[PDB]
DNA sequence: AGACGGCTGGCACGACTTTTGCAATCGCAGCCCT
DNA sequence: AGGGCTGATCGTGCAAAAGTCGTGCCAGCCGTCT
């Protein structure tokens, strides 16, 4: 089989789409708010716990620019569906698994 | 026999001309086919042994 | 008042429409293909038929065989490597001496080799690995009979005298093969029927392939060629597509996509010169055509491309590549607008242009040639002059025709 | 390269042709079994070079240089029977109303 | 390549059983395609030719 | 699977391919030549899409 | 039986073509070099 | 504090040299008739 670098991220249709969307708890995001961030609207808040707006949150772009003069880079916020490449690439479950 | 077997359909009609009597398994390909398909949709195909 | 060329005078395409009006003199299938694609830019610019029949196309069948005959592992491998590189016509293409190399093994000799093809030329077709020519005849006239009369003169001349034959050397094979005269004409034609290049006969089936840039078509018995409207490429301007643009809101982007609208503009004044100069210069060709073709190929004379330039008043003679690659189909068949130029080939009897009609006189006149040779330059330059053409020995074209001199074309009957 | 009802089958045996035309028709009343060569067209290939091999072939059989591939109509397989009426329609323009 | 076994080498199978079903990485995902594809560009009109 | 012989007329996924074959090449155009922060606004959208 | 014939084409010279081979000056003024 | 210079932008012809085609037509040869 051929190969595509595809540097427009395509995460797996099937990964999240179903009801049970492990993703949307994972990054425990809104299904609406999810549906935003595939349809690069949601603009949320792509990491950081030092910064104002939370790690997972939607961020205005205003909201996500004012943090970002307040904090340097420690405001991230991904419109794209590359907010959820990191809050999966985030979301741990390094023995916190068994805190939850 | 009465499937996509090509290399055993080939093995088997030799061993027909020849009276051996003997079909061959291996793997079927529609398994790599599928095999493919998931690997052609968003998942990795791989088999342990 | 009068005129001078010294006065208080008040242009030339350059770089830009260059290229632009190169998209034209490329040709827009796929000479301008390559380019649209190279362009990356101005994103502001857009039962089941199912078959699945695998033929075995005889090679299949040679391994079969190969397979079901009994044979060893360096036997069947020997054979395989044998089957592996034949030529269409059913020669073998390489030499059983590369055969030994490319075995690679020094107990594979060139008497093993030479049994498994003989061996495989021990299987259909006649002459299978032929390699050296008229194998094929050989293994069909050695399968043949001896009960079959003329069968050693036959052999014969197929062994030792294929030059005499190949040369037509009728009184020279009756010479030297010390056959009978007139008698061995029977023997040639038997190791004539002998199926030479028996292994094109698999080959059968090659896929149809004909673009008609300009289809004129004539089951109505005339139709606009239409200038193959739907192939015609055509770039498309969006509004939401400048928004999506506008998204790429990056200054230096900005200006890139602007500029890039320019040369997308400009490259659109070229595609338009092609199919306008190819539409106009085309339906003043075929106006020389009456219902699709008037009298064949006899229609038209040596084409003015600058005429056809000047008819079009704007680039006035001012020539160019865009009907060039660029071909109108008719109801005979696909032919260029290149070939809507000709060529002269009438030379006097008031000629002096078309170098098609002079031909089409000629396929005419090989209608009725020689029989002894193809009309001799004589028969058919005065078949010429009939025409009144009088193309004359110049054009007699006959060996261009592939065919070859007079005497050479003497043979037994 | 048109292909075209001439009857003119390269590498074919003699007794197909036995219930052809020139036009490559066959004539009305005649039986059929088997594959049975029906419409034979013969479709003209890509053009060969001098080719030194191939040279020597048109040299010595020549006529057909393996440029007319077979573009034959046969009768159809475990169907036979007897020819009862024939029709035919040609692109205007087209005249060549062999048979 | 000795022409025997190299012809013998391609016809092998394994027994294969435990067949397992789990996710991708993008590593495994260079290693399986042979290339990557970037144009549309799928078979000619002019030669026919991949 | 050529029909009528000239043209291979391909169905539905590869044929989605070739529109993917653009985003494809659109990638390869967005990776040089054009700004992915301010391409992939409405084109990454698509591209998740197709 | 050696010379005609007509083929042939090579040898040569004019007439239609025809791709290519040519991108700049404006516009202030500001920023940079002096 | 004074100079320079810069380039944002500036697209459907036609011609240059060169060839290539028209056209004939001269040298040789072998089929022939001598």
């Amino acid at each position: 089989m051929g190969h595509i670098e595809l540097a427009s991220p395509t995460a797996h249709i099937w990964f999240l789409k179903s009801l049970p969307s492990r993703i949307g708890l994972l990054l425990d995001m809104p299904l609406r708010d999810i549906e935003r961030v595939l349809y690069f609207e949601s603009y949320v808040v792509i990491e950081g716990g030092m910064t104002n707006l939370e790690r997972q949150q939607i961020l205005t772009e205003e909201q996500y620019l004012d943090a970002l003069e307040e904090f340097g880079d420690e405001f991230d916020a991904k419109m794209g569906a590359e907010a959820i490449q990191a809050l999966l690439k985030s979301m741990d479950l390094e023995q916190e698994c068994e805190q939850l | 026999v009465k499937s996509d077997d090509v290399n055993g359909r080939t093995k088997m009609y030799k061993n027909i001309v020849d009276g051996n009597h003997q079909m061959e398994p291996g793997m079927p390909e529609s398994f790599n086919v599928l095999l493919k398909e998931i690997r052609s949709l968003g998942i990795n195909i791989e088999l342990e042994d | 008042m009068k005129q001078g060329l010294q006065l208080r005078l008040s242009l030339a395409m350059t770089p830009q429409l260059q290229q632009a009006i190169r998209l034209l003199q490329l040709s827009t299938l796929e000479l301008q293909q390559e380019l649209q694609q190279a362009l990356e830019s101005n994103p502001l610019l857009e039962l089941p038929v199912y078959q699945g029949e695998t033929t075995q196309t005889l090679q299949d069948y040679l391994m079969w065989q190969v397979e079901l005959t009994p044979f060893t592992d360096t036997d069947r491998a020997i054979a395989t490597s044998i089957v592996d590189a034949v030529d269409d016509t059913g020669y073998l293409t390489i030499q059983i001496e590369d055969i030994v190399d490319s075995i690679g093994d020094d107990e594979i000799g060139l008497e093993e080799v030479e049994a498994v093809l003989k061996r495989i030329q021990r299987f259909d077709p006649v002459g299978v690995a032929a390699k050296d020519l008229r194998d094929c005849l050989l293994i069909q006239l050695s399968q043949f009979a001896k009960e079959t009369p003329w069968l050693e003169e036959a052999r014969l001349i197929i062994s030792d005298h294929l030059d005499l034959l190949a040369n037509h050397d009728f009184r020279t094979l009756m010479r030297v093969t010390r056959l009978k005269e007139e008698v061995l004409k029977e023997a040639v034609n038997l190791i004539q029927s002998l199926d030479p290049r028996p292994g094109q006969s698999i080959q059968t089936s090659e896929p149809e392939y004909v673009i008609p840039d300009v289809l004129v078509r004539k089951v109505s018995g005339r139709w606009t060629v239409e200038l193959n409207a739907d192939s015609i490429p055509r770039l498309k301007i969006n509004q939401q597509y400048a928004a999506m643009g506008n998204s790429a809101r990056n200054d230096a982007d900005g200006q890139f996509i602007r500029s890039n609208l320019q040369e997308a503009r400009w490259l659109i004044k070229s595609l338009e010169s092609r199919n306008d100069t190819l539409l106009r210069v085309s339906r003043c060709i075929v106006e020389q055509q009456q219902a699709f073709f008037e009298q064949g190929e006899e229609y038209m004379k040596p084409m003015v491309l600058a005429d056809i330039a000047q008819a079009v008043e704007m680039h006035e003679s001012t020539i160019s590549r865009v009907t060039t690659q660029k071909y109108l189909h008719s109801p005979r068949g696909i032919f260029e607008l290149k070939y809507f130029f000709s060529s002269h080939v009438n030379t006097e009897g008031g000629g002096e242009a078309s170098s098609t009609a002079i031909r089409a006189l000629v396929k005419k006149l090989i209608a009725a040639e020689n029989p002894a040779k193809p009309l001799s330059d004589s028969k058919l330059t005065s078949m010429l002059s009939e025409q009144g053409i009088m193309v004359a020995r110049r054009t007699v074209y006959r060996e261009s025709l592939s065919i070859p001199p007079s005497n050479q074309r003497k043979q037994l009957v | 390269g048109p292909e075209e009802i001439t009857a003119d089958i390269p590498n074919v045996g003699e007794a197909a042709l036995s219930k052809l035309d020139e036009s490559g028709i066959v004539y009305i009343g005649a039986e059929v079994t088997g594959g049975d060569i029906l419409v034979g067209k013969v479709t003209p290939k890509g053009e060969t070079q001098l080719t030194p091999e191939e040279k020597l072939l048109r040299a010595i059989f020549g006529e057909k240089a393996s440029d007319v591939k077979d573009s034959s109509l046969r009768v159809p397989n475990g169907v036979s029977g007897t020819v009862i009426d024939v029709q035919v329609f040609t692109r205007d323009g087209v005249e060549k109303d062999k048979r | 390549k000795d022409l025997l076994k190299f012809l013998k080498a391609q016809t092998k199978t394994e027994e294969f059983d435990a067949i397992k079903i789990a996710l991708a990485s993008p590593d495994m995902i260079r290693s399986w395609s042979f290339g990557e594809v970037k144009k549309p560009e799928t078979i000619n009109y002019r030669t026919f030719k991949p | 699977v050529p029909l009528d012989g000239g043209r291979f007329a391909t169905s539905d996924l590869n044929d989605l391919y070739r529109r993917v074959i653009n985003r494809n090449n659109r990638l390869k155009r967005l990776l040089d030549l054009a700004a992915p922060d301010i391409i992939v606004r409405n084109e990454k959208r698509m591209l998740q899409e197709a």
